[PDB]
């Protein structure tokens, strides 16, 4: 029934996992009454 | 007739003591449990 | 006779269904629990584990060891060990049953209840038979092994009841109703549009008269009848868990008097 | 992971009936719910005892020593 | 007919058949 | 682990008796019986046939909490009449009427047929 | 599943059809179809989230697809079908769904979070985490005495392995008023069956220790030491221990005991020994002697431990209806139906309202059902299963359509005004008990730094 | 055991909402309360 999947290292079972790296995207958004910046437009910069 | 360890595999009485290693004649399989205690364990029937 | 009488309707070796009319409600139940918990019978209480192979832990089998039913009919002369003189028990207060068992067949051997032991005076009364009721007469699989798998045990059987344990009471469950046609309105029925089609009727409804629309509420109306059906295990013939039943729960309310009487002389 | 002897709730012996009713079905083939009732095990709580119980013990027989 | 429509209980059999070759560790392993 | 000992359901333990009768002051001729070791099934019994005996003005009784087998029963009775007969009778008549049950079950048993 | 119109013969249409189906079932039975044939036989791809952005999709295979020429009054309201472009469709939603949500009954009936806990309990309960355990040395582990398969099931479970393994029980619930020990989410559980065995669990730790070494030559060893210069030893009792420093397996230990003589030689007795965590206690119950790479003598023991519910351990069922016991009660004192049957369980009726979680309620009646039939109900996501549609099913049976049933206060044995919801639900007993938290402290070891009561339950601390 | 199998984590605009591209890709339910919730998603 076991399905592995992991290793075993110095005796212990390890199981390395997923890390994530939505990015990279132009989005426009409107600011509050109450502020000097009317719009702004954003991008979340990162390398693959 | 009393023992000591046991083969995890072809268990089999095998019994030992300092620097005599820890394997077993033939299979190596350094692993051996340790048998049971002969005094009587007693318990509670609930 | 002179009060409280039966009419026992279906009957056999495990049921008992029958009709107790003309009681107090109270004195139904303070039986049917009296069934249920202070019967004294028998059964294993100490396990002493010599050797054992198997995949169930010790204290495992132990348990179901203590589960396993046992006879005990004439339980009644048959000493609690905290009762008998002996340091630890005697063949005046218990029973003794061995268990052996090895892994001779290449293909899984099982170990029942039948392959227990008797090996402590009897003393010629019938008590601590491992009691079967299996078709083939091996009865309650205590646990199954391999190649070389061994073990060894042993066990006491002592008294004891469910109050100190339910592996002792001989009950297992026991049928308990009256007033079918909710007369007394001890109840409220819950329902979206009508109760009676809602509400499954019970096979009891028939033994007792049904309602009568117009009649007015009857309030002056108690609780005679109820229609019980105590079940049973085997330790004890369904009689008796009923009979003695009646009885122990009659020997208390003595030892109130009893007690009430040790206290008036001072 | 072997036979319930007895049923928790109610409390009915029940240790015994598990290969008589294991049979009911490979041989006899029938299905569940009657065979129960045939073994005697009329109501949910004793009922659901058999029902359920996993076997693991035959899973763990066939290790080794 | 061995070309007509596909019911719901169908499905599953389809189901079936992806951890049967995948597994549910695919990933983890590939 | 703080678990008491389950024989301690119906084992009376150094120095304790089955009865323990307290004089109710809060008002006159009325008492107060600790049962020890004991619960619902045998309380609410001698209550009930306790509440037959027309000479029985009151009559309740309670466990004071799940944790221990025990309860008070409270009984009160018209003047000149001590409750403690009162106690007496009220079981008497739960063990007679018991004594003709046994016969009578039996009866119905021996003709049987199964 | 790709859904191409390329059909001379109507409309669009799933380019599968019952046969590559029938032809599969056929691969099943044999245990050359495989699920590489369906996808080299263009039926089924592998679209992204990106690639997703470019298509439309089907629920349902069926009810979106055929045409439009009288519905059921109990089921739930699906929208409609109102596109004919749907490029690829669906096999089952319920596949959006993860490993722990797809145990989850009936979760398209519960506020949404209550499923969010629920996933994450389910990391907090007890079964048989692999079946070689009785060969495992590793360092902590439950496994529940008599594991059922759920009477609730979902058709994601069968991929899970879940009726080879489960990880709870059956218990026959009772959602009512009693006592009052079942009050603001705690639950009042039958002692009496759990003496039966109800709940009952195995508790394996294992410690372990080598015989560090050193080039120069000098070695730690496993001897049963006893004073001679040093003094530096163990509070514990010795005694256990054989000759080779070892407690052998039968054995009985339980406070501080020692469970393992080392010794260092230093410039000569300075002890080096495993005593028992201070507060578990049990049975050894499998030691053994290996090797390590450098040739030292690597050992590790195991204690076993058979753990009751008693009345502070934590339960719950699987909808984040974790609550924990208040009191056990037996048959006498049990609420019971005439039938004779009593609960093992009584959660209070409180725990519903604001909670929100209708499957738990519904598992009941489905289980209730299925109980009986011994037709392993279905309680998967989103079906064609309704309330109504079962309702009908136990009403087949006799008792009440909705649960309820009629009950006998077990003191009196009196009716119950009103009526209780009774029958089986699936609950699991997770870990963190009580006696592994009771804790007490009054003065003991004291930092060394700041003076200060030390940390930690472990240590004796404050 | 399975679940941990299939697990993803997430270093450090509005991440642990739960988006429509996560459709049927991720689980929608199954996160840890808290702390670093919607950070850690399941598959």
């Amino acid at each position: 029934f076991d399905m592995g999947g992991y290793f075993i290292i110095n005796g212990s079972e390890k199981v390395l996992i997923a890390q994530e790296r939505a990015g990279n995207i132009v989005q426009v958004f409107k600011k509050a009454a109450p502020s000097p910046i009317s719009h702004v437009a954003e991008i979340r910069s990162a390398l693959e | 007739a009393t023992l000591k360890y046991i083969c995890a595999e072809c268990s089999s009485k095998l019994s030992l003591s300092r620097t005599d290693a820890v394997r077993c004649k033939d299979c190596g399989h350094r692993i051996l449990l340790k048998a049971r205690t002969k005094r009587l364990v007693q318990f509670e029937a609930r | 006779e002179e009060g409280p009488q039966v009419k026992i309707r279906e009957a056999s070796k495990d049921n008992v269904d029958f009709i107790l009319s003309n009681v107090d409600l109270a004195m139904a139940n303070s039986l049917r629990r009296v069934m249920i918990a202070e019967i004294p019978t028998l059964a294993i209480d100490s396990v002493e584990v010599e050797t054992n192979t198997t995949v169930l832990a010790d204290e495992f089998i132990a348990h179901r060891l203590g589960l396993i039913p046992l006879q005990s009919m004439d339980i009644e002369q048959l000493e609690y060990s905290r009762d008998c003189f002996c340091e630890d028990h005697c063949d005046k207060c218990s029973v003794v049953l061995t268990l052996q068992a090895f892994g001779e067949s290449e293909s899984t051997t099982n170990v029942y209840s039948k392959d227990l032991v008797i090996v402590s005076n009897l003393m010629g009364r019938n008590i601590g038979h491992p009691i079967i009721q299996d078709k083939e007469g091996n009865g309650v699989l205590i646990c199954k092994l391999r190649k070389g798998q061994e073990l060894k045990l042993t066990c006491v059987a002592k008294k004891g009841i469910a109050k100190e344990h339910a592996k002792w009471g001989p009950a297992a469950a026991i049928e308990f109703e009256y007033d079918p046609w909710n007369k007394l309105k001890h109840t409220d029925y819950w329902y979206e549009q009508d109760s009676a089609k809602e509400w499954p009727q019970s096979k009891n409804c028939e033994y007792e008269d049904p309602p009568n629309e117009g009649d007015p509420f009857d309030y002056k109306a108690q609780a005679d009848t109820f229609y019980m059906n105590v079940e049973s295990v085997g330790s004890i013939p369904v009689d008796q868990v009923v009979v003695r039943g009646i009885d122990t729960l009659q020997k208390k309310v003595a030892s109130i008097l009893l007690a009430l009487t040790q206290m008036d002389q001072d | 992971m072997i036979v319930p002897v007895r049923c928790f709730s109610c409390g009915k012996v029940v240790g015994d009936k598990w290969e008589s009713y294991l049979n009911l079905l490979q041989e006899d083939e029938l299905d569940e719910g009657t065979a129960l009732s045939r073994l005697g095990l009329k109501r949910y709580c004793c009922r659901r005892m058999i029902l359920t119980h996993v076997d693991l013990i035959e899973k763990f027989l066939r290790y080794n020593p | 007919d061995e070309s007509a429509p596909i019911t719901a209980e169908d499905s599953w059999a389809v189901i079936s058949a992806f951890f049967r070759e995948k597994g549910l560790v695919s990933q983890q392993l590939d | 682990m703080n678990a008491p000992d389950r024989f301690e359901l119906f084992l009376l333990g150094e120095g304790e008796s089955k009865l323990k009768i307290d004089p109710d002051t809060k008002a006159p001729n009325a008492v107060v019986i600790t049962f020890e070791k004991e619960d619902h099934t045998l309380g609410n019994l001698i209550r009930a046939e306790l509440l037959n005996d027309r000479k029985v003005l009151f009559a309740a009784y309670k466990v004071e909490h799940p944790f221990f087998a025990r309860f008070k029963l409270r009984i009160q009775t018209t003047e000149g009449y001590d409750p403690k007969d009162a106690l007496k009778n009220a079981c008497n008549s739960i063990i007679n009427k018991l004594g003709a049950l046994k016969t009578n079950f039996e009866t119905e048993w021996n003709l049987q047929t199964l | 599943f790709i859904v191409e119109d390329d059909e001379s013969l109507g409309h669009k249409e799933l380019k599968v059809r019952k046969g590559h189906i029938a032809k599969l079932m056929a691969t099943e039975y044999q245990d050359e179809y495989t699920w590489s044939s369906l996808l080299n036989e263009g039926l089924v791809e592998y679209i992204d989230a990106e690639e997703e952005e470019s298509i439309l999709i089907a629920m349902q295979p069926e009810d979106l697809e055929p045409a439009e020429a009288d519905v059921d009054p109990a089921k739930r309201i699906r929208v409609s079908h109102h596109a004919t472009t749907f490029t690829h469709c669906e096999i089952h939603p319920s596949m959006i769904l993860g490993v722990a949500a797809s145990i989850i009954p009936f979760p398209d009936h519960n506020q949404s979070p209550r499923n969010t806990y629920q996933s994450a309990m389910g990391k907090q309960a007890m079964g048989v985490f692999l079946t070689n355990y009785n060969v495992r040395m590793d360092t902590m582990a439950n496994i529940l005495y008599y594991p059922q398969k759920p009477l609730g099931t979902t058709r994601a479970m069968e991929y899970l392995k879940f009726r080879e393994l489960p990880a709870g029980q059956n218990a026959i619930v009772a959602i009512a008023c009693y006592s009052g020990y079942n009050q603001e989410d705690s639950m009042i559980m039958n002692q009496s069956s759990i003496d039966r065995g109800l709940f009952r669990s195995l508790f394996f730790r294992s410690y372990m220790d080598q015989e560090k070494k050193y080039g120069m030559s000098i070695t730690e060893t496993f001897e049963k030491p006893q004073r001679t210069n040093t003094l530096r030893m163990k509070h514990g009792t010795y005694d256990k221990l054989d000759d080779d420093g070892l407690i052998a397996p039968g054995v009985r230990v339980s406070g501080e005991d020692v469970i393992i003589g080392k010794t260092t030689p230093i410039s000569s007795k300075r002890d080096a020994s495993t005593p028992l965590r201070s507060t578990e206690n049990g049975i050894v119950d499998q030691v053994l002697v290996t090797t390590n790479q450098d040739g030292l003598k690597f050992v590790k023991v195991r204690v076993r431990t058979t753990k009751i519910p008693q009345i502070g351990d934590k339960f719950a069922s699987r909808h984040g209806q974790k609550g924990t016991i208040g009191i056990t009660y037996r048959r006498e004192d049990m609420p019971f139906t005439a039938e004779g049957i009593v609960p093992d369980l009584i959660i209070n009726p409180h725990a519903i309202p604001s909670r929100m979680t209708v499957a738990h309620l519904i598992e009941c009646l489905l289980s209730k059902v299925a109980a009986l039939s011994g037709n392993e109900g279905d309680a998967s996501p989103f079906t064609d299963i309704t309330v109504e549609g079962i309702s009908k099913l136990l009403r087949e049976h006799g008792y009440q359509s909705r649960g309820f049933e009629v009950m006998y206060n077990g003191h009196t044995g009196k009716k119950l005004m009103a009526q209780i919801f009774f029958g089986p639900t699936y609950y699991q007993r997770l870990r963190h008990m009580v006696d592994d938290k009771i804790h007490a402290r009054a003065r003991g070891p004291m930092q060394v730094l700041t003076r200060q009561p030390v940390e930690g339950r472990s240590r004796d601390g404050g | 055991t399975l679940s941990h199998l299939r697990r993803t984590n997430t270093p450090i605009a509005k991440p642990r909402q739960l988006h429509n591209t996560h459709w049927g890709l991720v689980c929608p339910a199954e996160t840890p309360e808290g702390q670093a919730c919607g950070l850690v998603k399941n598959l």
